[PDB]
RNA sequence: UUAACCAUUGAGGCCUAAAAGCAGCCACCAAUAAAGAAAGCGUUCACUCAACAUAAAAAUUCCAUAAUUUA
């Protein structure tokens, strides 16, 4: 049951000892950051533009 | 190489060879290749004694050994 | 014949003379003394990736990190800080054992846990002191 | 040993050498590669 | 200069090495054979220059440590080469794993040779006067070479 | 040799995939303390006790919200061996997000 | 003009018990200084390149002889 999810915390308690009784949210919900997304002053737009730079060369290194 | 000992002064001037070279030897991987050593790092010029079952006490002292030197001569030495 | 002939009619080396004549990294360096009261380098001992990250992460779990920084960018700061005597000591793979509290002893044991690590020396308290120095201290 | 106007690697391991006034790539990995100018 | 003593312990002991020496003729020269002004005056008999750059034994020294400048390193590696081939470093022979004898056949005299006696086939056809076929004599490589002669050298006889 | 196999704790049948490494180079604790029918990670070499996938726990989820998503996350740091220890909290509910947007 | 260097989980789910960077198919991400649900590989699931870090880069018989520097 979805509703029993959100009402019961399965993750807290997952022991035979318990029954799934029941900054921490403010953490981001969206989908993967793309560099438009990423601020160009941020670490993370320059670390996955790298990944976007091995992106290139590991299509290229797939198909050898 | 029945026991291989490596002593280097750090509060002392210490040479950067041995230290480099020490840390080859400070390595799991190492440690499992030449199984039958038992490597001991002694920290207090830096003086480094390798020990055979043979009995060949070979003492290697890094004040101007290069680390290439003290390889090779711990390479040709497990040859016998 | 005349037409080829009419075709093939028609000082200071550079070498020699002379040649013409981090930022972000910096606040990091600046940031874990900072923050961590106590540095203790010792050798990076080329650690397997998946044995290095326990240790990290074991640490972790004690609130103690591990940070690491090139030695040529960090020349500068540790020659006019607090810290002064780790200079030669950072030369080559290197690590740092940072924490809040003076747990010189139990750096030792954690660093005791793989036998082959050795310590170098570092700052505990930040008192710059030498290995010797330090087992002195952290009994 | 096949002899080919151009000389080209077949692998990593391949390396070049200058022998008796001819070029040569021999490998240590696999014999089929050794070739001559 | 530092070299290995065995006795088992072997060490490696620095001893005192020549000095350079002081006040090159040009001041600043990013080479060093440009700072002696040598850069386009040396030639392969030179043996006195070229021994500078020579291991014990007549290999040659690393860029690195010589200084030289990738111009000059390939130059004085070539007229190094030529030296030997006319037997003008006698004290340079390669050093014997076992004492093996040399081959003892008779050295031929030979100089301003570009490549190895061994690696030479003999031209059979020579080839008529106009199409006639060239001996290389000397290298490409010192064209740059002061010429003191009415006409360019003529590398290939 | 570290070898990566593993049984739901309900089973108790090593199965197909502990053998063959065996084969190639030449439990109990599970099925106790966590609840059963749930897949986890383990490192036999040395079996250790191991907390439940997420991805399957995100999967029983789904059958195949917010607060689940982040309740699982607080409790996940339980494990040595697993590597799950980072204390910065983002980077285990972003992971879980990550691997929730990509199954079904 | 070519180099040895390092290589991080929530097992992403999916029809293949179940698919870990991965047989496989769809997504293809999360942290990280810095890593492609990866380049190959590994793997019925579960050695390493790229990143980071990186010393460098055609038929009888060849056919003048010879010669590198004197203005
Ligand atoms: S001789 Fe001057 S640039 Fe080398
Ligand atoms: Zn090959």
């Amino acid at each position: 049951d979805p509703t029993q999810l959100t009402t019961h915390a399965m993750g807290v308690n997952i022991y035979k000892e318990g029954q799934d009784v029941a900054w921490l949210f403010q953490v981001n919900l969206g989908p993967p950051k793309k560099l438009e997304e990423l601020e160009p002053e941020s670490r993370e737009y320059w670390r996955l533009l790298r990944k976007q730079n091995i992106w290139r060369h590991n299509r290229l290194s797939k198909n050898k | 190489v029945k026991l291989v000992r490596v002593q280097f002064c750090p509060f002392e001037k210490n040479v950067e060879s041995t230290r480099t070279f020490l840390q080859t030897v400070s390595s799991e991987k190492v440690r499992a290749t030449n199984l039958n050593c038992s490597v001991i790092a002694d920290v207090r010029e830096p003086c480094v004694d390798v020990l055979f079952g043979d009995g060949y006490r070979l003492i290697m002292r890094g004040a101007h050994l290069t680390t290439q030197e003290m390889l090779s001569a711990l390479a040709s030495h497990i040859r016998d | 014949f005349q037409r080829q002939k009419l075709m093939a009619i028609t000082a200071i080396n550079p070498r020699c003379l002379p040649p013409p004549p981090v930022r972000l990294l910096r606040q990091d360096i600046v940031a874990v003394f900072r923050d961590n009261r106590m540095i203790a380098v010792c050798q990076n001992v080329a650690l397997s990736a998946e044995d290095k990250l326990l240790l990290r992460h074991q640490l972790r779990k004690h609130k103690i990190f591990i940070k690491v920084f090139p030695s040529q960018v960090l020349k500068p700061f540790l020659e006019n800080s607090k810290y002064r005597n780790l200079l030669p000591l950072f030369v080559g793979h290197n690590l740092l054992l940072v924490s809040e509290e003076p747990k010189v002893k139990e750096m030792v044991r954690v660093l005791k846990s793989v036998p082959f690590l050795p310590l170098l020396g570092g700052c505990v308290d930040d008192t710059i002191l030498s290995r010797q120095g330090l087992v002195d201290y952290a009994k | 040993f096949k002899t080919k106007g151009v000389i080209k690697k077949r692998c990593k391991d391949c390396y070049k050498v200058k022998r008796r006034g001819r070029w040569f790539i021999l490998c240590k990995t696999n014999p089929k590669h050794k070739q001559r100018q | 200069l530092r070299e290995v003593v065995k006795i088992t312990v072997i060490e490696g002991r620095i001893t005192e090495t020549p000095k350079a020496t002081p006040d090159p003729p040009n001041p600043s020269g990013q080479c060093p054979i440009c700072r002696w002004n040598l850069k386009h005056k040396y030639t392969y008999e030179d043996v006195l220059l070229l021994s500078q750059f020579i291991r014990p034994y007549g290999g040659m020294l690393p860029r690195r440590v010589t200084g030289l400048c990738r111009e000059e390193h390939r130059k004085i590696e070539e007229c190094v080469k030529m030296a030997h081939r006319a037997g003008l470093l006698p004290n340079h022979r390669p050093q014997l794993p076992e004492g093996c004898l040399p081959k003892d056949k008779p050295k031929l005299n030979r100089y301003l040779t570009r490549w190895a006696p061994k690696s030479v086939k003999p031209i059979y056809k020579k080839g008529h006067r106009w199409n006639k076929v060239g001996m290389a004599v000397g290298s490409p490589l010192l064209k740059d070479n002061v010429c003191y002669s009415r006409r360019p050298l003529k590398m290939m006889h | 040799g570290v070898i990566r196999s593993i049984v739901r704790a309900g089973q108790a049948i090593p199965g197909p995939p502990l053998g063959p490494i065996l084969g190639q180079r030449g439990f109990n604790e599970k099925t106790k303390d966590i609840k059963e029918g749930i897949p986890l990670p383990t490192k036999i070499f040395e079996l250790k006790i191991g907390q439940p996938t997420v991805s399957y726990f995100l999967k029983a989820a789904a059958g195949i919200s917010l607060k689940h998503v982040y309740e699982i996350a607080c409790v996940k740091a339980k494990d040595d061996a697993f590597a799950m220890q980072d204390v910065p909290l983002s980077s285990v509910v972003r992971s879980i997000i990550g691997s929730a947007r990509s199954l079904g």
